[PDB]
């Protein structure tokens, strides 16, 4: 079997700048068998090279393909606004395979989040369940770490994340994790805490409340 | 005008079947290399299912023994028959023209296929409440089948500051987002926050007044 | 006298599989020994017949069709096989008696820079029929438009090349193929194993 790797998972640049990502695969195959393909966000994609450097009809000049057996590259000469997507490459065998992706993103810098805990309501508890959220808001890059802490014991296996797009205006994430348990094991802890850690901050935030105060 | 219009897709309870279809112009079904390309929530492009125009038939590993692709000439229309799906399956699927050496040239505009166990749920909106410069508020909305929610703030007058995360699907199957926003910590006793979550799927409209928690 | 099976598996170079060769082999004694006694066969499968039976059997004609594919298209010479070189380029029958050779030849059809000059048929409109040999170089109509020999969207030059690099990786390799058909026809044998 043939496997496909795309590296950087994410390209960090400026408009104007030029992207080089790279496609890889696990054995030396023809040149004529590599293609590209771009994805922009809520988009179907479409394709940007074929041949390794064929260039499809009406892609830009500034789009170009190169590299031979086992290793493949796409150029983006002076990035565009609307070149900030997801690229794909894909190697044809007997069947068509697709890279893991790689996201080209807008660079800006580091900026920390803040952080902000909110306990379960009054009115969530009398269901049974209690949820606590952490936010971590506009933060830049997207690279963030959350911890949960309860009673000062760190959780693992009873919380969900999500990140919002790069935003249009100053290009930061922002994050949300989800703590659930239920209300007879939240009734037995006090100190409910989240602790982050980001690029921003030069020694982990910790947010924390104690239950009933 | 080339097109590929892709429609079928839906939602399904697992081990149950669908059909999808892709209604061709501009192209000849009959005389290309078709594909099945779909997308899981979140993930990339995996290729699953080829049809020659000579006929021959080619599937991946994940989907083998259960879809089937085929046309109809006539209609100039590709198909694909999902059987036995199961919760993975879940994504959206295009169509595409297939070239090989010249890759897939066009591409369907895709079509949601929905795998899931769960039955319509409307959502419970829970308040997150600021803490007692900036601060934060916001709405839980919590367990709801099936998507999506949508979720405004004093009926569309506040947008700064907003995020409206994307939602996660928990372990019960049901799907739970939060909506927040930041303010002036100066604005929490003199501005009321409503937010307004809307659930087409069960015609749930709820709006929950976000305030301070007094002890 | 003997079968000259040396001019179909020593010859300096074989064809494109979408223009297979095929020697006719008639009125000649044939030896099975030194083919199976060779060790530079990476393939070697006989469906129908054992190889070392056909040194009994006499057959009407002997078939020899040779060809280059690249590694990963050898497993579709063989009866009951789906994809392009055995829908497109060559077909062996269901009931296909005979047996298949192939052997890595990256020493002799791969060229630094790619050797271009192996093709394969890569758009056709329906299979090809067992033993079929189409060496049309007609643009391919992927539409409702006619093409009239221009190529274009929809329009496409039928054939491509492999460009067999040495550094390929074996599936990308050329393999140099072999088949031998035997023609248990009803009419004098001329064929007989010895
Ligand atoms: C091909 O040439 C080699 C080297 O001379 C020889 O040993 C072999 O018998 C030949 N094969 C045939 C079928 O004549
Ligand atoms: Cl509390
Ligand atoms: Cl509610
Ligand atoms: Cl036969
Ligand atoms: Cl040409």
């Amino acid at each position: 079997d043939i496997q496909m790797t795309q590296s950087p998972g994410t390209l960090s640049l400026s408009p104007g700048e030029r992207a080089t990502l790279s496609c890889r695969a696990s054995q030396s195959v023809s040149s004529s068998s590599l293609a590209w393909y771009q994805q922009k966000h809520g988009q179907a994609p479409r394709l940007l090279i074929y041949g390794t450097s064929s260039r499809a009809t009406g892609i830009p000049d500034r789009f170009s393909g190169s590299g031979s057996g086992t290793d493949f590259t796409l150029t983006i000469s002076g990035l565009e606004p609307e070149d900030f997507a997801v690229y794909y490459c894909q190697q044809y065998g007997s069947s068509p395979l697709f890279g893991g992706g790689t996201k080209v993103e807008i660079k800006r810098t580091v900026a920390a989040p803040s952080v902000f805990i909110f306990p379960p309501s009054d009115e969530q508890l009398k269901s049974g369940t209690a949820s606590v959220v952490c936010l971590l808001n506009n933060f830049y890059p997207r690279e963030a770490k959350v911890q949960w802490k309860v009673d000062n014991a760190l959780q693992s296996g009873n919380s969900q994340e999500s990140v919002t797009e790069q935003d249009s205006k100053d290009s930061t994430y922002s994050l949300s994790s989800t703590l659930t348990l239920s209300k007879a094991d939240y009734e037995k802890h006090k100190v409910y805490a989240c602790e982050v850690t980001h690029q921003g901050l030069s020694s982990p935030v910790t947010k924390s409340f104690n239950r009933g105060e | 005008e080339v097109q590929l219009l892709e429609s079928g897709g839906g939602l399904v309870q697992p081990g149950g079947s669908l059909r999808l279809s892709c209604a061709a112009s501009g192209l000849t079904v009959r005389s290309n290399y078709m594909n099945w390309v779909r997308q899981a929530p979140g993930k990339g492009l995996e290729w699953v299912s080829l049809i020659y125009s000579g006929g021959s038939t080619f599937y991946a590993d994940s989907v083998k023994g259960r879809f089937t692709i085929s046309r109809h000439d006539s209609k100039n229309t590709l198909y694909l028959q999902m059987n036995s799906l199961r919760a993975e399956d879940t994504a959206v699927y295009y169509c595409a023209r297939d070239l090989v050496v010249y890759g897939m040239d066009v591409w369907g505009q895709g079509t949601t296929v929905t795998v899931s166990s769960a039955s319509t749920k409307g959502p419970s909106v829970f308040p997150l409440a600021p803490s007692s410069g900036t601060a934060a508020l916001g709405c839980l909305v919590k367990d709801y089948f099936p998507e999506p929610v949508t979720v405004s703030w004093n009926s569309g007058a506040l947008t700064s500051g907003v995020h409206t995360f994307p939602a996660v699907l928990q372990s019960s199957g049901l799907y739970s987002l939060s909506s927040v926003v930041t303010v002036p910590s100066s604005s929490l006793g003199t501005q009321t926050y409503i937010c307004n979550v809307n659930h087409k799927p069960s015609n749930t409209k709820v709006d929950k007044k976000v305030e301070p928690k007094s002890c | 006298n003997l079968c000259p099976f040396g001019e179909v598996f020593n010859a300096t170079r074989f064809a494109s599989v979408y223009a297979w060769n095929r020697k006719r082999i008639s009125n000649c004694v044939a030896d099975y020994s030194v083919l199976y006694n060779s060790a530079s066969f990476s393939t070697f499968k006989c469906y129908g017949v054992s190889p070392t039976k056909l040194n009994d059997l006499c057959f009407t004609n002997v078939y020899a069709d040779s060809f280059v594919i690249r590694g990963d298209e050898v497993r579709q010479i063989a009866p009951g096989q789906t994809g392009n070189i055995a829908d497109y380029n060559y077909k062996l029958p269901d009931d296909f008696t005979g047996c298949v050779i192939a052997w890595n030849s990256n020493n002799l059809d791969s060229k630094v820079g790619g050797n271009y000059n192996y093709l394969y048929r890569l758009f056709r409109k329906s299979n090809l029929k067992p033993f079929e040999r189409d060496i049309s170089t007609e643009i391919y109509q992927a539409g409702s438009t006619p093409c009239n020999g221009v190529k274009g969207f929809n329009c496409y030059f039928p054939l491509q090349s492999y460009g067999f690099q040495p550094t390929y990786g074996v599936g990308y390799q050329p393999y140099r193929v072999v088949v031998l058909s035997f023609e248990l026809l009803h009419a004098p044998a001329t064929v007989c194993g010895k």
